[PDB]
């Protein structure tokens, strides 16, 4: 089974419009969190959000952003960003069947579903639906939408997992490397922010509501007063690619991929078992001859879901101590865009010898005693790094990056 | 802005291409690149711009530049 | 590596509620599309459909079917069907690490999205909305919604790849037996039928519209007066298994999946290049040394789409082309579930040994001229068969399986 | 028909359970099998029954059918 490794990323999220920005944020322990007047304005009770700072106005040509929805506009900068970042131009990963592209959305567009059903049933009916809908709200339009104007001849596909959604891409994509079916894959998601998709997180109770009047207080994960997530937006991309054709082309190698877990909880819908957590940890370190140094939790800040982890990571780990630490306490929770973010903070972490914090701990959880959680910026030479995600529907994956 | 400048202002912008390839005598589908979704937009885009209504038949015939502008300055009052 | 089988069927179709109903539609050439009141009222131009014929309300358990929209519903009595066909007791498959689930749709539910955005801005706001829209709206109900009520704690994702969804499906459950990572792997989808989702297909111009009086007639794939494609919405399910797996616990074999073929054009965004395909079916045929007897061809009833389809099937085949039919031309085109539906009516004309008519062909399109197109049921005695399917983005998926 | 009657109709038919097993002091939760989204739901049923908005500082303690009929009882009908 061939070796794959990490050659590229891309990234556009809350703290950062590419990985240098990023990798300031990590280090200062920035929140991109920021009071929302679209939420508020929709009538929800949680007005706060991980919003993309950026105006992608003229970003993309014509020609390909009209079948773009905003999950696909920021997997496709990222993916911009990926491609440069490798190194690789056009003669290289364009028209070429050993090229390939895996990268999902947790929910397609609801804006521009609501969008197209509000304009049929407007004056103009059909005429004023237009015919780009379908593309900018299916479930495949961050692989479609990219594949296209890149020129992919490879494999092509989104994964779809809930939270889970951008890590099953980048392990599903490491796959095809090690069956040999392709030299490169790039791999990871985007996802829109906007009140049509936020509404129905906090119809179920699952926001943050108490600290609309502190937006960077309001992710708090393993804070014994978190009440919820903070939804956010954006998009990141990682270009997988099998290790000898890395190193003949002298590529750059941010680590290798060697440990995927993908399982099921079989239990709960919206809610962690915690049994299913622990066996994917344990899939993801199978054969993995160093110990974890850093673990980026999914952590969300909910009552529930953080407890659950924490309890996983006892089991797994029990005497060893990895540093733990929870991106989303600054980020919020990209949702479909989770996995590949994360991912690719660790890397950073990784690349740059640093642990980033788990910010607005005023008071740690009971349930979390005993556990390496990190507060404050750490340097440290990591060599082995894992990022866990979660999803709806008791869906688990883990992704494990070591240096060569 | 005369209708010949507008015309030309939402062709460009649907179809990618800056008002200089936009000449009078341009075919959407031969020389600007349009494809059957694109046609099924400028279309919508004409309509909405000059506040009009444009029948199928009769779009089914508006295939340049001028013929846009033809029918747009033949259908004011 | 290892070797997968396929051990059991499940299908919720227009043309019928399980494998027998749909083997005899098949073997009759019926229709299952029918004039729709909901698509004229909702305005329309497209007034037919492939509705499933069943009620399902109040046939699953309400705590489970809560957090359903029909796409999770359709994919669940298939699931049930196939479990039953496979003959898995709940001790062989559920709490089973090696047992996993792979399906999805191709748009989640944008019934209940714009339900949820509809009742957010009504008078009762955060209120009406309630809290289960994410679990039927999101892209990965159909495989949470199932993984989690039938206890799976193998592999639990969704891919989406438009209308190649369920194939894609298909093909990385064998990726997972191949892989030694899963014995066995439940693939399929759902696809919800209703004007919410298709009404952006009509506003594309991809529907028909000229046929709304003889709805029977409307699909009519390879005729020279089609005018676009029959909505339709269902569910179907398989058992991938490993071989070994299969052999050892008596298990009824449908056929191997010897042939998997995933591709991308890189090119057009909504009409096939052709060019993609022919790859995608080679690759499928990469390594099997029997003749393919019977090819299911995609087969939408596009102008664009289907003379694109013949002419990568001549450049495959040259002069020695398969029997081929489209099987849409009864059922309308099922999205998200087409390729799952496809790959078991191939199934069934490969144990039966027939093949099913396609019907409709009042005039056969110049472009299919020399190639076998069979339009009346044929029996015959077959062995390898094939199955395509192509969607948006240029993605396509290519499906090869035969007797053991 | 009573406020009584009423509430127990909406609770026994949202959470699937016969209307013998809906006793005043059953919790939804400890009881009759209700999980965190259930009670959500539940609050809603109620409201749609009768006509009224239950606040969410009170919702939460709305855990017990006997809560639900002090709340209706307590608020018009």
């Amino acid at each position: 089974m061939k070796r794959a490794v990490i050659t590229g990323l891309g990234i556009v999220s809350s703290i950062g419009n590419n990985q240098q920005e990023v990798l300031a944020s990590l280090r200062e322990g920035r929140s991109g969190i920021t009071f929302s007047q679209e939420l508020k304005d929709s009538g929800m009770r949680s007005h706060v959000w991980g919003n993309v700072k950026l105006d992608t106005t003229g970003l993309i040509d014509r020609k390909v952003v009209r079948f773009m929805s905003d999950a696909s506009i920021y997997a496709f900068l990222s993916m911009e960003q990926a491609i440069a970042d490798a190194g690789l131009s056009p003669e290289a990963y364009q028209n070429n069947p050993r090229v390939g592209l895996i990268a999902g959305s947790g929910g397609g567009s609801p804006r521009f579903q609501v969008f197209g059903a509000d304009a049929m049933r407007g004056p103009r009916g059909l005429k004023a639906v237009g015919p780009y809908v379908v593309t900018k709200a299916m479930a495949s339009g961050v692989s479609a939408c990219l594949a296209t104007p890149f020129k992919i001849h490879g494999v092509n596909y989104s994964i779809s997992s809930a939270c889970a959604t951008s890590a099953h891409c980048i392990g599903n994509a490491v796959e095809q490397i090690q069956l040999g079916k392709q030299d490169i894959v790039f791999a990871g998601g985007g996802e829109e922010l906007c009140w049509e998709m936020a509404c129905e997180f906090d119809a179920m109770g699952a926001l943050s509501t108490k600290y609309n009047d502190t937006p960077e207080k309001a992710s708090r994960t393993y804070d014994a007063h978190r009440d919820g997530f903070v939804i956010a937006g954006g998009g990141g991309m990682v270009v997988v690619e099998e290790l000898e054709h890395a190193l003949a082309r002298g590529a750059h190698i941010y680590a290798e991929i060697v440990g995927y877990g993908a399982t099921s909880d079989g239990a709960d819908m919206v809610a962690p078992s915690g049994e299913g957590a622990v066996r994917c940890m344990k899939m993801a370190m199978h054969g993995v001859d160093t110990p974890i140094d850093y673990l980026n939790s999914h952590g969300t800040s909910t009552p529930v879901g953080d407890v659950k982890e924490l309890a996983a990571i006892r089991e797994v780990f029990g005497d060893k101590s990895p540093a733990i630490s929870a991106t989303k306490a600054m980020t919020g929770h990209s949702l479909g865009a989770a996995g590949v973010q994360e991912a690719i903070y660790s890397l950073l972490m990784l690349e740059h010898g640093f642990i980033a914090p788990s910010i607005n701990i005023e008071e740690l959880d009971e349930q979390a005693a005993g556990l390496n959680i990190v507060t404050e910026t750490t340097d440290r030479e990591l060599t082995t790094v894992m990022s866990n995600s979660f999803g709806f529907g008791g869906t688990n994956a883990t992704l494990v990056m070591r240096k060569l | 802005s005369t209708i010949e400048e507008r015309v030309k202002k939402i062709i460009g912008e649907q179809l990618g291409v800056k008002q200089e390839e936009v000449t009078n005598n341009a075919s959407f589908v031969e020389d600007l690149g349009a494809d059957s979704l694109d046609t099924v937009e400028l279309v919508m885009a004409l309509e909405e711009e000059f506040d009009t209504e444009i029948p199928d038949e009769e779009a089914e015939k508006i295939t340049t530049v001028q013929a846009a502008i033809d029918y747009i300055n033949g259908h004011q009052a």
